[PDB]
RNA sequence: UGAAUGUAUAGGGGUGUGGGUGGUAACGCGGGGAAGUGAAACAUCUUAGUACCCGUAGGAAGAGAAAACAAGUGUGAUUCC
RNA sequence: GGGGCCUUGUGGUUCUGCUGCCGCAGGAUUGGCCAGUGAGAAAUGUUGCGUGAAGGUGAAGCGUCUGGGAAGGCGUACCGGAGUGGGUGAGAGUCCUGUAACUGUAAGCGUGGCACUGGUGUGGGGUUGCCCCGAGUAGCGUGGGACUCGUGGAAUUUCGCGUGAAUCUGGCGGGACCACCCGUCAAGCCUAAAUACUCCUUGGUGACCGAUAGUGGAUGAGUACCGUGAGGGAAGGGUGAAAAGUACCCCGGGAGGGGAGUGAAAGAGUUCCUGAAACCGGUCGCAUGCAAGCCGUCAGAGCCUGUGUGGUGAUGGCGUGCCUUUUGAAGAAUGAGCCUGCGAGUUAGUGAUGCGUGGCGAGGUUAACCCGUGGUGGGGGAGUCGUAGCGAAAGCGAGUCCGAUA
RNA sequence: GUCCGAACCCACUUCAGUUGAAAAUGGAGGGGAUGAGUUGUGGAUAGGGGUGAAAGGCCAAUCAAACACCGUGAUAGCUGG
RNA sequence: GGGCUUAAGUUAUCCGCCGAAGCUGUGGCAACCUGUGUGGUUGGGUAGGGGAGCGUCGUGUCAGUGGUGAAGCUGCCGGGUGACUGUGUGGUGGAGUUGAUGCGAGUGAGAAUGCAGGCAUGAGUAGCGUGUGACGGGUGGGAAUCCCGUCCGCCGAUUAUCCAAGGGUUCCAGGGUCAAGUUUGUCUGCCCUGGGUGAGUCGGGUCCUAAGGCGAGGCCGACAGGCGUAGUCGAUGGGUAAC
RNA sequence: CCCUAAACCGACACUGGUGGAUAGGUAGAGUAUACCGAGGCGAUCGAGUGAAUCGUGGUGAAGGAACUCGGCAAAAUGCCC
RNA sequence: AAACGACUGUUUACCAAAAACACAGGUCCGUGCGAAGUCGUAAGACGAUGUAUACGGACUGACUCCUGCCCGGUGCUGGAA
RNA sequence: GUAGCGAAAUUCCUUGUCGGGUAAGUUCCGACCUGCACGAAUGGAGUAACGAUUUCCCUACUGUCUCCACCAUGAACUCGGUGAAAUUGCAUUACGAGUAAAGAUGCUCGUUACGCGCAGCAGGACGGAAAGACCCCGGGACCUUUACUAUAGUUUGGUAUUGGUGAUUGGGACGGUUUUCUGAUUGUUCUGGUUAUCUCACUGUGGACCGUGAUCCGGUUCAAGGACAGUGCCUGAUGGGUAGUUUGACUGGGGCGGUCGCCUCCUAAAGGGUAACGGAGGCGCCCAAAGGUUCCCUCAGCCUGGUUGGUAAUCAGGUGGUGAGUGUAAGUGCACAAGGGGGCUUGACUGUGAGACUGACAGGUCGAGCAGGGACGAAAGUCGGGACUAGUGAUCUGACGGUGGCUUGUGGAUGCGCC
């Protein structure tokens, strides 16, 4: 930066650490599994939502920004509490 | 051969999900008893880099999404 | 054969049993090991265990048959990509 | 785990000593599951394969035209498991060498593999009283080194100096350390293959060079030459299809030339293909000895030529080089004597980041490697980017984080 | 380690040379010339080292660290292209 | 600057003209904007950004072409807005190479006190390295510079004679005059061919040791190596028989 | 065969460097110097011509350092008894 | 006649030959011998086949007359509450 | 600062002053002392002899000169032969006064000049030759030292090699004298310091002997040392002997001096901004009140009267609007007071920040509204330090407190993260 010290240094480090046995949830919303299973898909499983895409052999986590108007039956891994809600609303479930 | 990243770019730096770059603020590590409450808040936070800096970070970044 | 000397050895005298000496472009293994350079100076650091050097191979060498990994099941010598 | 302690099992035996006239071991042509020239506790003859080094066979065209010469033109046939090349007086599938295909290899130290000879040879179950399981080693301290780790929370590994253990109810590892759990059994050794390389040998290849390039070196090249020495280190390729390399004559001491011969060509004559520029001259046209010229440019008479456009240029106007570097250069700032040749934005990454363009598209794409000895094609999805973000992180998630479920 | 003075060794002054006859000389003089003299042959000391009656002198015609090769296409915010 | 007051000086004022690549007229080119019949605006330019091209070499493909003459070189006559070019027409030359469309670059030179070669400028200029030669005759294509002779001059503690070191055939005879010789050259220390060096006693070895070198074992040193004993070499010396 | 060199060391057929031996006559102390001997050379571009000028020597009236930074150079002195 | 150096010597090969170096003489410090000192990693070696009248280092520089005051600072030597 | 010496190889002033020498003497040489800044082994003062040393004088002598002339020669010059060199953007390359990168053959205005040679001379072509050495800036090299960081060497102690036995001195074990204890202890064991002994450790040494008929080397032995020394490892000191390097910039060249961040004013041309080694000053704090809030008050000066008391202390009356005051510079403010005084207090808060200001950025500044929990006030309300603007330092690394997010098999620990 010509002498100037550089931003690179004058920026204070960001802290912190990473977790050494972080898992990524792949994520699957509730508009992406009604678009994809719109023929009321009756039991979703990890193995459909990665022929749809999901990007296999990881835990398959689904989210819920979405309306979900049919019944499904996800057994997946982890979901989030507006995700079930949607679900069992709609006459799903979810497993695992 | 690959491209290495700057080390300390990459410690120091952030890429949104939007691609704005992000610092932390600068200033706020010691001397904070003279600093008033409402200093020690202006330097608390996380600051948005200029274009200019964003693109010299991006750079020094070689593909590395930052911290 | 056995000194000083006692055991005996060193040494000495035979015999010729086998091996060695030196050369070699690259590659191997073990060991010694810079500086210019970069850091816009520079000493930690870098360059780099590089250049060079010593010893020493083989057709390849080294490694190699878990005092290993793994993480809750498991994998099952080493080398190389 | 092994030894020990036993319940059994050794290849069918001639029939030897010992332990107890039980059993154990030596024994001997003979089975023999096997196993072998390997690292494998070892290493000694005869017979079955295609071949490398050399070779052998190896297809099929004449006629006309022009030419010094036919492979070219024209006509017309042939061969092809052979139309890859290279030669031959010019551009050849059938002229030559070969090529395709097949064949031979006697020989090798031959070599590889097979058979034979020949040489070498079993365990399972129970038991734990006992016995053994690699010591100046492992550890520990200290001074250094290697590990992403630059002394640190410092594991693991290593060298020097000290110190120095247990040994199965044991040792070591799982990043200080301890416990448990899981793994493992150091301080003895040997091990093919996948990997690295090319001084060499043989064959082949090139949107590689073509004599200032390509090796320093197409030639007496590591030579000439330079240096006491280590060492440094050049330059010089081309007649023609064939020397048919110019007989003989003339001027000349020769050199060289003039005739003549050879040749398609000799102004291809050996300093030899092509023969550029700088540079040096002969001849012809015009201008030029009253003129102050970055040398040109515009205007322009005359002369020469007219191959009716070109050459030259009296005289008038205007006009201070090129490059570099500079606020500013014609500059008395820098560089360039001249020509010819050479001499500087390249290449490599499944690098980073844009754009153009093409493919596919919520998907895109493979890397190594495998197959294709037939390539540029096919396989390979391990990975990797996109598919959700926010947070130091646990985590939560169209939200998340700071915060008090604000 | 006397005196004068050839050879011999030296190098004080001057002139010439200075694209020289010569990358240090020539002409004219000048110092030493039995001494710490001079010279031949062979040998010894080697680069952070040599040797030096000491000038940083000399070490193969440029020495405040020789020469050659190698690291190497060192580096140069500078100059040129 | 000439010259000017008889203004061609100063000043007020009036009427004309000259004067630029400015403006206008006319013809061509180009960029951009715009509704897309029109038209409008624009086009000096260094550093530098963007866009589109010329030429060279190699190469895939297609079409070819070439001794009835390719490449290269060199005239003339033409062409394009530029790099450049003609499918015009000769000359030289003797074996290749053109157009279209892609592909790949060791792809363009006037400068680097750039590198290699060739050649100018200074210039027929400076120099031709201390000096004494003259003449008669000869040789020869050619003579100041070769040979012979006669005069003359020079050196003479060296311009003589012989060794060592070093050189290496230069020595001798014959043939030669491209090169070399600072000129000429018939001449040469040059070139070519052939020839020439004879030792019991001379100088070295076969004998001896000095300085110094190497060094069986050995001692020392991580390695590499250092030193050194017994020895063994090493003249510049000792020893050694001819004039 | 050259060898105080045209043959060696200096890039040269280079006014430089190169160790040793022999070394006569006359004048002289002398191996200085002059002219000669033994012997060897005439030197490796010449021919001319009274230019300035530069180099190298020579002479000088009267004066005698007035020159010049300085008696630089030259002159004088010089041998034997 | 003055300055400098006592003297003969030595030195910047290639701009300085001197008043610089050396020198004989002087003083101080070290060294009892496997010396100190020096070269070397070491062994060894020089010193020296020497032994304090010797050797090494430092400064001074024939000779004559002399060489004053200061131990606070620094160094060296000795001492150790 | 003595002897001695001194305008000196030292004396700046300076050609000091006087004396000698010359017709004339900044030099000379003898004196003076006013020694800028002599001085006693970096020796002081002298000194016969010596010197291609430096300086002054006399004599002789001369072309050194007044003042040059002449002679001969090697070049020069002409003819024949042979035949370079540095240099070179160019060329049909005048002068004058100008002009221009400020010194022109080349530009302007004029003047002069027929074309070409030969021998000469050096005023110019900022002539040729050497990418200025002087200067500065960047780099290097070598040298120096009480620069930094290291190191060979030298030195200290520990420990290993390294053992035997003693005394003489300190700390416990340990019981059982004292008196668990202010004070004494002894014996039984253990462990330091110091010191002397002993000797097939070791010393590379003095003698002898052998390998051998060898000044190396080794072995045996004697003598002398002796657990010391030596060496390895660890450790403190020393260490320009050696090595790598650092040693700022600004600047009317550089050095010296001064300066470097922040605040206020002027320059600054009526927004903001604006340079100079321009002109003036301040800051690196201070205050638990000099902060918050609420209520109250008005100053300085002047005039008159008054014990001590004066120009001016305290008091009275009159006057007096800002001229006083403001913790601290200056400006902008403040009398409505932001100036003076009393009461009660801790907002000198925690979580925040709509919206803006100002910088290339890092950053700097202001801030309404809200919640929590407070202070003050009857309330309205004000309070996130101070009338305002200086009183400050990014990041890295480390530290303390809290928290408990993470922890490499698990649980701890340890480490880290967050605040
Ligand atoms: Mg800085
Ligand atoms: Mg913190
Ligand atoms: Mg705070
Ligand atoms: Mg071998
Ligand atoms: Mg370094
Ligand atoms: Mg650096
Ligand atoms: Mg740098
Ligand atoms: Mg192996
Ligand atoms: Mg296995
Ligand atoms: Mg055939
Ligand atoms: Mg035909
Ligand atoms: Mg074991
Ligand atoms: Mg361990
Ligand atoms: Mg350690
Ligand atoms: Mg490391
Ligand atoms: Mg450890
Ligand atoms: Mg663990
Ligand atoms: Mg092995
Ligand atoms: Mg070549
Ligand atoms: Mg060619
Ligand atoms: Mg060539
Ligand atoms: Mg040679
Ligand atoms: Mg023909
Ligand atoms: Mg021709
Ligand atoms: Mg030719
Ligand atoms: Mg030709
Ligand atoms: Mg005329
Ligand atoms: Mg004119
Ligand atoms: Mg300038
Ligand atoms: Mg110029
Ligand atoms: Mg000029
Ligand atoms: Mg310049
Ligand atoms: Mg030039
Ligand atoms: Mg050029
Ligand atoms: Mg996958
Ligand atoms: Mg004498
Ligand atoms: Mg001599
Ligand atoms: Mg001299
Ligand atoms: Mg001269
Ligand atoms: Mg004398
Ligand atoms: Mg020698
Ligand atoms: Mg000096
Ligand atoms: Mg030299
Ligand atoms: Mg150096
Ligand atoms: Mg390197
Ligand atoms: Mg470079
Ligand atoms: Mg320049
Ligand atoms: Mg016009
Ligand atoms: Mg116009
Ligand atoms: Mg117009
Ligand atoms: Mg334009
Ligand atoms: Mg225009
Ligand atoms: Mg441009
Ligand atoms: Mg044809
Ligand atoms: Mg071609
Ligand atoms: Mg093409
Ligand atoms: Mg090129
Ligand atoms: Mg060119
Ligand atoms: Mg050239
Ligand atoms: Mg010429
Ligand atoms: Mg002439
Ligand atoms: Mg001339
Ligand atoms: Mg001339
Ligand atoms: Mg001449
Ligand atoms: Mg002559
Ligand atoms: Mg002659
Ligand atoms: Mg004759
Ligand atoms: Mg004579
Ligand atoms: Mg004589
Ligand atoms: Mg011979
Ligand atoms: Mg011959
Ligand atoms: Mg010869
Ligand atoms: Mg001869
Ligand atoms: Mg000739
Ligand atoms: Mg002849
Ligand atoms: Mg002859
Ligand atoms: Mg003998
Ligand atoms: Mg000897
Ligand atoms: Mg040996
Ligand atoms: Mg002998
Ligand atoms: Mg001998
Ligand atoms: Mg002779
Ligand atoms: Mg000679
Ligand atoms: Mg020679
Ligand atoms: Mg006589
Ligand atoms: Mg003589
Ligand atoms: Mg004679
Ligand atoms: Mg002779
Ligand atoms: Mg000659
Ligand atoms: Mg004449
Ligand atoms: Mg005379
Ligand atoms: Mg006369
Ligand atoms: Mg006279
Ligand atoms: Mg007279
Ligand atoms: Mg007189
Ligand atoms: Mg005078
Ligand atoms: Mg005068
Ligand atoms: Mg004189
Ligand atoms: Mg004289
Ligand atoms: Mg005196
Ligand atoms: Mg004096
Ligand atoms: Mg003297
Ligand atoms: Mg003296
Ligand atoms: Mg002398
Ligand atoms: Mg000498
Ligand atoms: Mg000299
Ligand atoms: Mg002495
Ligand atoms: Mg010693
Ligand atoms: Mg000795
Ligand atoms: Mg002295
Ligand atoms: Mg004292
Ligand atoms: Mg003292
Ligand atoms: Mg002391
Ligand atoms: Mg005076
Ligand atoms: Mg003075
Ligand atoms: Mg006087
Ligand atoms: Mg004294
Ligand atoms: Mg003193
Ligand atoms: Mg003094
Ligand atoms: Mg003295
Ligand atoms: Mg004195
Ligand atoms: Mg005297
Ligand atoms: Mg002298
Ligand atoms: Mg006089
Ligand atoms: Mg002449
Ligand atoms: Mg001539
Ligand atoms: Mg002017
Ligand atoms: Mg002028
Ligand atoms: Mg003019
Ligand atoms: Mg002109
Ligand atoms: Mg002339
Ligand atoms: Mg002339
Ligand atoms: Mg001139
Ligand atoms: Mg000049
Ligand atoms: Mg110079
Ligand atoms: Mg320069
Ligand atoms: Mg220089
Ligand atoms: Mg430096
Ligand atoms: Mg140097
Ligand atoms: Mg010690
Ligand atoms: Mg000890
Ligand atoms: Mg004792
Ligand atoms: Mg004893
Ligand atoms: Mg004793
Ligand atoms: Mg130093
Ligand atoms: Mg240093
Ligand atoms: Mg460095
Ligand atoms: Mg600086
Ligand atoms: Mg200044
Ligand atoms: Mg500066
Ligand atoms: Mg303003
Ligand atoms: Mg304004
Ligand atoms: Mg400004
Ligand atoms: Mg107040
Ligand atoms: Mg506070
Ligand atoms: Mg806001
Ligand atoms: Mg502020
Ligand atoms: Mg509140
Ligand atoms: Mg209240
Ligand atoms: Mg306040
Ligand atoms: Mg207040
Ligand atoms: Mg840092
Ligand atoms: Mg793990
Ligand atoms: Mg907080």
């Amino acid at each position: 930066a010509g002498g100037q010290m550089p931003i690179h240094m004058q920026a204070p480090k960001l802290g912190g650490f990473h977790n050494p046995f972080r898992t990524e949830y792949q994520v699957v919303n509730l508009d992406k599994v009604e678009a994809l299973f719109p023929k009321g898909g009756k039991i979703t499983v990890d193995d459909l939502v990665s022929v749809g895409a999901v990007r296999d052999n990881e835990l398959v986590k689904v989210l819920g920004t979405g309306e979900l108007t049919v019944k499904v039956d996800l057994v997946v891994d982890a979901w989030s509490k507006s995700a079930q809600e949607k679900i069992e609303k709609a006459g799903g479930s979810v497993t695992k | 051969p690959k491209m290495k990243s700057h080390s300390g770019t990459k410690k120091r730096f952030k890429v949104t999900g939007s691609g704005k770059v992000t610092a932390r603020k600068a200033g706020k590590r010691h001397l904070n008893e003279h600093k008033s409450s409402r200093v020690t808040r202006r330097l608390t936070g996380e600051t948005v880099l200029s274009k200019g800096e964003a693109a010299k970070v991006k750079k020094l970044l070689a593909g590395h999404p930052g911290r």
